[PDB]
């Protein structure tokens, strides 16, 4: 068909190609990716090591599903310049420390940790490539906040702070306070865990985040949500 | 390292059977199509059969249809030639050829040892070198020259014929794929001109290391022929 | 005390410069070309659609040839495709799927890429094995690299997000020349022709003007307000064009170290991604964040053509060394193929 | 932190080197452009197009 | 008194007042509300959707069938204003009840497989069914409409109208002392996919709950969508069942002898006839508009 052998050849080598993208695209497509994030050093040792120079990845599997966990720490740059090669993931991956809000930022004085974190969460929840991706928020070190609550109170990171100073009204005072830089609430939701445990909890606790994740996803697919 | 290692030769009697394996050891075999080319005692080179990458296209030759058969395994990097209803014909000694095919691609590039196989007892392109033997001494130059009687010239603009040489008690090798190109390792001396059915290969200050054999194979279409073959001496 | 005059030194000699360069211009560039004829309506179709990419195309390059191109998506593959037969000649996985730029050497024979893993990777696309391997991989920035530009087999200029421009050698993968005096991440980077020269756009809104075999800085031109994301030079070498967010290009000439003309209209009010010229240098093409690319009289400031056709933003665009075609590459997993 | 009046000498430094160079009016530059222009105008495809004969891409 | 030999299987058609007094003005409703719920739903579908998704390709099936269904009233109201007479021929009648047949086997298998596929979506999330493309939802659709294209053409191949006296009958439902294999696959149609149905949706239920995802408002929103739907189809499907089993029983015991206690079941299987029409005509409105993509 006005085609040489070597042509032929080259066309037959083309389709072989095609079928090998094909079958890495189907592998790829079925893999839930997940975007880490968090400030300083706050969780991201802990929650890598619960689930065992620039980007890093960290693959595991849990219930015949597998997951793709990425790592921008240590990228001193600008974030509008790469924040838009991560637009297809399936969630956000957000780590707190919670024992921080009688921390100085170290490298910065007179400024607080928590603040810090809280501009973060605010960028990153109302960004324009997140519009629809929803976030997980974990609260690291709770033993340490628990511990350190009853000499230190929460007055001095939070002046408007009205509450009994103790564990529980602080913990839900600093959860309220996070949720409520939401302004995307009609289409995407935040999921907050209190992660101190030592057992296998929050990898269970994001399979259910990103189960959940999946199921709005597929009813927005066919038309019921 | 590149290696092309073929066994399961010996004396068969004639209406026999018999397979040849071809086994390769330092390359990616999966991505490459296969050739068997045989060549009888009386000097000359005669394509078989091929088996491309994948396994999608075979062809035969039509002198061993119906009772050859090809066949590669690529997680054993192995090639197999099954050959059945075997004649006095088939006494040759077979080359195991490697080819790639993409846009620049350099096919015919690497020939086996050879296997040696002993039987006891229309409309394809014919190319043909009218020098059989020709005398040279080392420091000059000689041409080569051969002729087909179709044009090879393509509407693509690409022209299909290959230069090969075979030293004595060696393996023949590639010098010119299309026309112009030398392959990899070949001396810039070896230059290619003609253009649709003339063509001449020149060996500018030729030495001893270059004194042999050549023949002249057309791409075009198949099956793939090849020339008597021009002897140099001296 | 003398810090007092130190410190305004710096401004002092600012303002000598931007006098000698204001009483350097006596006419512009528009008064002169008002007497040309125009271009005229350019229009060119869609001639080759190139599929098989399933992720956002992040950069393309063309070979010399004008045949053969490289493009990199985010799914970790490059492939090198026959722009002539639209077929794929290689299809080389990344170890790291997030990748920024590719390029092309000169002589066909390498192929390199780079991301957010702060490598360039070199891969041999001739070996006597059949496959395309990695000759080596290049480390020591410490932000993303953003640009990779050939200059020989064995030099590479890489642009890098921190604040840097390097010069690597190949043959012991070391960094032989370092570019400093950037302030935020920079962007893009092109080659002049007799490569001896390079600018360099970054987010600081300016560009640099480098010398390779002396690792020192010769110009700085501003002007935009945003981030410059595109740079191109004239054919000739004497003149460069950037393109940024603020939804305009600039035309820069090296000899007067100054602005000659500036790309802009009203109903433009998004950033650029790509910047290019034509054989002869009178037409630029400049890919936008409005899903098209516009053709531009880079003589006259005016609108000679839209490249409409792309479904996502256009995010790489290319023209032949002899000028046959221009090829876009955009988000939606897509390359064309124009005349 | 002590290396502040260095930084601030190699700023002026370059700034001083850049001041010291020859420039040419922005008439003779634009000259040059159009000129450049005019003389490969034949030669650009893409502003003139060619027949199909000559079209790899038809 | 009203004794016809269609195969001479002893039977009895009836011509009645009631008839023309009641069904012509419903199904001109239908045909009219329908009409223009379904050309704007094919309109958005055509023209106002940037891309669409197998679930989207499986409602544009349901959709065209819908149509298909509802452009064919006409002939209805024409048949019954004559009080079951037929003025169009051979062909139109066998036209007209293949469309009515087929149009209403294939959005019943329509609406199971988007219950299927909503089942698949919420139960298994993870199965890679869900993430089939275009091509083989199209495939999907295009062997579904072939296996009920392959139960309707038998209509076809028989000569019709039939020639009661003074009168032509252009309905294939009657009901003479026998065992017929689309009589009982009429039934057959409605008790298959309504335990399919109704498995799908409580079990989309249970799960949304156990979940603990119904705090959410769109989700009780979904969940009250899903029991509209089971509970619409389950009203609009039933009663002609009831009728016709009620005949079955009637026609075992009774026989085709004194046909005077048949009249009543007659004219009650046209009337839920025409709800089964009612539920082509709901079907629009309870599917497409009532999403949060449309405006
Ligand atoms: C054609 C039909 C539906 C009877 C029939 N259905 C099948 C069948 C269905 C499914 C299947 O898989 C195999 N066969 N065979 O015959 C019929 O007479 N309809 C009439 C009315 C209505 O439809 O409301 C109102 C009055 C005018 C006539
Ligand atoms: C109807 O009943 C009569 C009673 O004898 C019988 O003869 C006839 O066969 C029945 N219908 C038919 C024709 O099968």
């Amino acid at each position: 068909c006005t085609l040489s052998a070597e042509d032929k050849a080259a066309v037959e080598r083309s389709k072989m190609i095609d079928r090998n993208l094909r079958e890495d695209g189907e592998k790829a497509a079925r893999e839930v990716k997940l975007l880490l994030l968090g400030a300083g050093e706050s969780g991201k040792n802990t929650i890598v090591k619960q689930m065992k120079t620039g980007i890093v990845e960290t693959h595991f599997t849990f219930k015949d599903l597998h997951f793709k966990m990425f790592d921008v720490g240590a990228q001193r740059s600008e974030r509008k310049k790469w924040i838009h090669c991560f637009e297809g993931v399936t969630a956000i991956i957000f780590c707190v420390a919670l024992s921080d809000y009688d921390l100085v930022l170290a490298e910065d004085e007179e400024m607080n940790r928590m603040h810090a974190s809280m501009k973060l969460f605010d960028s990153i929840c109302n960004n324009k490539w997140f519009t629809d991706t929803s976030i997980i928020l974990f609260l690291n070190k709770k033993d340490l906040f628990e511990e350190k609550i009853k000499k230190s109170p929460l007055t001095i990171c939070y002046p408007e702070y009205a509450g009994s100073n103790t564990y529980e009204e602080a913990a839900a005072y600093i959860q309220c306070q996070f949720e409520d830089l939401n302004k995307r609430k009609d289409t995407k939701e935040i999921y907050t865990h209190f992660t101190c445990s030592t057992d296998t909890k929050n990898v269970q606790f994001v399979f259910d985040a990103v189960t959940d994740v999946i199921i709005k996803n597929n009813l927005k697919d066919c038309g019921l949500f | 390292d590149v290696q092309l290692v073929e066994s399961g030769g010996g004396l068969v009697q004639p209406g026999g059977s018999r397979k040849l394996s071809c086994s390769a050891s330092g390359f990616a075999f999966s991505s490459f199509g296969m050739h068997w080319v045989r060549q009888a005692p009386e000097k000359g080179l005669e394509w078989v059969a091929y088996i491309s990458s994948g396994s999608g296209t075979i062809y035969y030759a039509d002198t061993v249809k119906g009772r050859f058969t090809i066949s590669r395994d690529d997680p054993k990097n192995t090639l197999f030639l099954q050959m059945t209803s075997l004649r006095s014909e088939d006494t040759a000694m077979y080359y195991c050829v490697r080819s790639i095919y993409y846009y620049g691609s350099s096919p015919f590039d690497f020939w086996g040892q050879g296997t040696t196989l002993t039987v006891s007892s229309g409309s394809d392109i014919v190319m043909t070198q009218a020098t059989s033997s020709v005398p040279v001494t080392p420091g000059e130059s000689v041409s080569i020259s051969c002729r087909s009687s179709k044009s090879l010239l393509h509407s693509n603009g690409n022209t299909y014929l290959y230069w090969f040489l075979q030293r004595p008690g060696q393996s023949p090798q590639l010098l010119i794929y299309r026309m112009s190109n030398l392959a990899s390792g070949v001396p810039d001396r070896f230059s290619g001109s003609g253009s649709g059915t003339a063509f001449t290969l020149t060996i500018s200050r030729l030495e001893a290391e270059d004194v042999g054999v050549y023949y002249c194979m057309q791409h075009l279409e198949y099956p793939l022929t090849f020339g008597a073959g021009t002897k140099l001496e001296l | 005390s003398e810090l007092d005059q130190l410190r305004q030194e710096a401004e002092q000699l600012k303002n000598q410069i931007r006098d000698a360069r204001k009483a350097c211009a006596d006419a512009t560039l528009s008064q002169i070309t008002n007497n040309i004829d125009p271009v005229g309506r350019i229009q060119m179709r869609t001639r080759r659609t190139l599929r098989g990419h399933l992720a956002k195309i992040y950069a393309m390059h063309w070979g010399t040839d004008s045949r053969l191109l490289v493009s990199a998506s985010q799914d970790g593959k490059l492939i090198i495709w026959d722009s002539y037969t639209t077929n794929k000649v290689h299809a080389i996985p990344l170890r790291s799927s997030w990748v920024m730029t590719c390029a092309y050497a000169p002589s066909g024979n390498y192929v390199a890429c780079g991301g957010l893993d702060n490598i360039c990777s070199i891969y041999n696309l001739k070996t006597r094995e059949g496959n395309v391997r990695v000759s080596r991989e290049l480390a020591g920035h410490t932000g993303y690299l953003s640009c990779c530009r050939f200059l020989d087999d064995n030099q590479i200029v890489t642009s890098s997000g921190d604040t840097t421009c390097a010069l690597w050698d190949i043959e012991t993968g070391q960094q032989t020349t370092t570019f400093t005096g950037h302030t935020g991440d920079v962007m893009s980077l092109s080659l002049a022709p007799d490569t001896r020269l390079f600018v360099s756009g970054a987010c600081d809104a300016s560009a640099k003007l480098w010398d390779v075999r002396e690792g020192m800085c010769r110009q700085t031109f501003t002007g935009h307000e945003s981030d410059i994301n595109a740079i191109c030079f004239f054919p000739n070498g004497n003149a460069f064009a950037t393109g940024s967010d603020d939804a305009t290009c600039r035309l820069f000439d090296l000899r007067a170290d100054q602005e000659l003309m500036t790309y802009s209209h009203d109903n433009i009010i998004c950033g650029i991604t790509s910047v290019s010229f034509s054989k002869s240098g009178r037409l630029l093409l400049a890919g936008y964040d409005d899903f098209n690319c516009n053709v531009w009289d880079a003589l006259k400031a005016d609108r000679a053509g839209v490249l409409a056709g792309h479904d996502n933003r256009v995010s790489c665009l290319g023209v032949t060394d002899d000028g046959m075609a221009v090829a876009t590459g955009s988000w939606d997993s897509f390359l064309k193929i124009w005349n | 932190n002590t290396a502040s009046i260095a930084q601030a000498r190699k700023l002026v430094e370059q700034l001083k080197m850049e001041a010291n160079i020859d420039r040419i009016k922005v008439s003779k530059a634009a000259a040059d452009l159009m000129a450049y222009c005019e003389a490969h105008a034949k030669e650009d495809p893409l502003l003139t197009p060619v027949p199909a004969s000559e079209n790899p891409f038809r | 008194d009203h004794f016809l030999e269609i195969d001479k299987k002893n039977c009895c058609v009836f011509r009645d007042d009631f008839i023309v007094k009641v069904l012509p003005p419903v199904l001109g409703l239908e045909f009219i509300f329908g009409l223009l719920g379904n050309g704007l739903a094919l309109w958005i579908f055509c023209f106002h959707l940037k891309s669409w998704k197998s679930s989207r390709i499986f409602l544009f099936n349901l959709a065209v069938a819908d149509f298909l269904l509802i452009i064919c009233l006409p002939f209805l109201m024409d048949n019954y204003v004559r009080r079951w007479d037929w003025k169009f021929g051979d062909i139109p009648c066998r036209l007209m009840l293949f469309m009515l047949a087929m149009n209403r086997q294939g959005s019943i298998i329509f609406l199971t497989v988007v219950a299927v596929d909503r089942y698949f979506r919420v139960v298994h999330p993870h199965h890679a069914l869900n993430k089939i493309s275009n091509r083989t939802a199209a495939i999907i659709s295009c062997l579904l409409w072939g296996i009920t294209i392959g139960l309707t053409v038998h209509l076809l191949k028989k000569k019709m109208p039939i020639q009661n006296g003074g009168a032509n009958l252009c309905s294939s439902f009657s009901i003479c002392h026998t065992f017929q294999w689309h009589e009982a696959m009429f039934l057959l149609e409605f008790f298959l996919p309504l335990g399919i149905i109704l498995f799908c949706s409580a079990r989309i239920i249970w799960s949304l709950r156990q979940r603990q995802m119904d705090r959410h408002a769109k989700i009780k929103r979904a969940i009250t969508f899903i029991m509209v739907v089971a509970i619409v189809f389950v009203i609009c499907f039933l009663p002609s069942v009831v009728v016709r089993i009620r005949i079955f029983w009637l026609l075992h015991t009774s026989g085709t002898q004194n046909c005077e206690v048949y009249r009543s079941v007659d004219l009650a299987f046209f009337i839920t006839l025409s709800f089964t029409y009612m539920n082509s005509m709901l079907d629009p409105v309870v599917y497409y508009f009532s999403s949060p993509s449309f405006n």
